[PDB]
């Protein structure tokens, strides 16, 4: 099969600069009719697969101006001029030359910024899950950047571990942003038995009291 | 293949 | 307009078969071809082959050809990917495409095929309630993946994050938060379960 390498990996840009992404092919993608079948595709959060190039240098209806594509043999690059916040996702080169079609493996194009402290907000169990016996303390961090962020929870002043489970957005095309939820589950039984609930973004603290 | 026609 | 509706997300058994669908309607169905793509975490993209309407042919992967079947009934203007002998391996979200020389145009929106014994369980959504507010919606307990969420009906887009799922003891779990303006302009999640054919509103209260 042809392989299709892509490089780099990961591609941190900032606004209203330059970038390319590389697609190498591990051999020739002419097809014998003399047309190089070689496309590029991005995946925004959410979406299907759009097309940006085709034919190697061909945009699409619709693609601005500032992506452009070039190569031949087996170097192929895409050219992304003036990055904006929605060009962020993942970019994939494709060769329909030579069956099996394949893809390369993906470049995921983020936006570097300034860093953003977190908008912090917790939720205690609400009464209608508490009616069913079950205990989920929610605290949202949104907003925020760089992607890493550490999340610690108190519970009665002491450090809790067990029943945490963390879950991030993919980045904001409209502010270049992350947020991220965490989820503290409890048994009702055990949620009854402490006061005190805290979760710290880090340090910016939000708690309530309740049992 | 179909790419022939093209 | 060219369209590419596939059918929605699904469930199956192990060692079962399952038979996806695109209706391509906006334009002459034997003029293009369709292609199947896999989406799986960690494994990028992967091409499972393609069908010709108006020949007839279909190509397939070698790595996918003694599990995958293609067809296409040009009177409905529908392809059809038929997947057999599945396993876990099979789990993945699931494109059509058109394509006739200019590339992958106009896709399909994708369908979530999940393959596992487990029944199909709705979610229960639960409130989060409180210059700006922050109010939100857990959306518990559902299987398969996955859900959708809405607020105030699609009306409500800006200022929504709603957040991966996250598997545990064999059911999926998220919730959405969102921020608007601290009269009688009120807010709703509304949560969507395809898999299930379940709708459920939750109406956020003070
Ligand atoms: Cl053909
Ligand atoms: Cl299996
Ligand atoms: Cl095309």
């Amino acid at each position: 099969d042809v392989l299709m390498t892509q490089i780099p990996l990961s591609l941190p840009v900032s606004l209203g600069d330059q970038a390319s992404i590389s697609c190498r092919s591990s051999q020739s993608i002419v097809h014998r009719n003399g047309n190089t079948y070689l496309e590029w595709y991005l995946l925004k959060p959410g979406q299907s697969p759009k097309l940006l190039i085709y034919k190697v240098s061909n945009r699409f209806s619709g693609v601005p101006d500032r992506f452009s594509g070039s190569g031949s043999g087996t170097d192929f690059t895409l050219k992304i001029s003036r990055v904006e916040a929605e060009d962020l996702g993942v970019y994939y080169c494709f060769q329909g030359s030579h069956v099996p079609y394949t893809f390369g493996g993906g470049t995921k194009l983020e936006i570097r910024r300034a860093d953003a402290a977190p908008t912090v907000s917790i939720f205690p169990p609400s009464s209608e899950q508490l009616t069913s016996g079950g205990a989920s303390v929610v605290c949202f961090l949104n907003n925020f950047y760089p992607k890493d962020i550490n999340v610690k929870w108190k519970i009665d002043g002491s450090e809790r571990q067990n029943g945490v489970l963390n879950s991030w957005t993919d980045q904001d095309s409209k502010d270049s942003t992350y947020s991220m939820s965490s989820t503290l589950t409890l048994t009702k039984d055990e949620y009854e038995r402490h006061n005190s609930y805290t979760c710290e973004a880090t340090p910016i603290v939000k708690s309530f009291n309740r049992n | 293949d179909y790419k022939d026609d093209d | 307009q060219v369209q590419l509706q596939q059918s929605a997300a699904e469930l199956a058994r192990p060692g079962a078969s399952v038979k996806m669908s695109c209706k391509a309607s906006g334009y002459s169905f034997t003029t293009y071809t369709i292609h199947w793509v896999k989406q799986r975490p960690g494994q990028g993209l992967e091409w499972i082959g393609y069908i010709n309407p108006s020949s007839g042919y279909a190509a397939y992967n070698q790595n996918f050809k003694d599990e995958t079947t293609l067809t296409a009934d040009p009177s409905s203007s529908t392809a059809y990917m038929e997947l057999n002998s599945l396993t876990s391996e099979d789990s993945a979200v699931y494109y059509c495409a058109r394509e006739k020389f200019y590339g992958y145009d106009y896709w399909g929106q994708g369908a979530t095929l999940t393959v596992s014994s487990a029944s199909t369980t709705p979610p229960s959504v639960y409130p989060l309630a409180p210059s700006m507010v922050t109010l939100g919606c857990l959306v518990k307990g559902y299987f398969p993946e996955p859900v959708t969420v809405t607020w105030n009906s699609g009306s409500l887009s800006s200022g929504v994050h709603t957040f991966p799922a996250v598997l545990q003891s064999d059911l999926y779990t998220l919730s959405s938060s969102v921020t608007v303006p601290s009269p009688s302009q009120t807010v709703t999640c509304n949560v969507a379960h395809p898999a299930s054919s379940t709708k459920v509103d939750k109406k956020i209260v003070p």
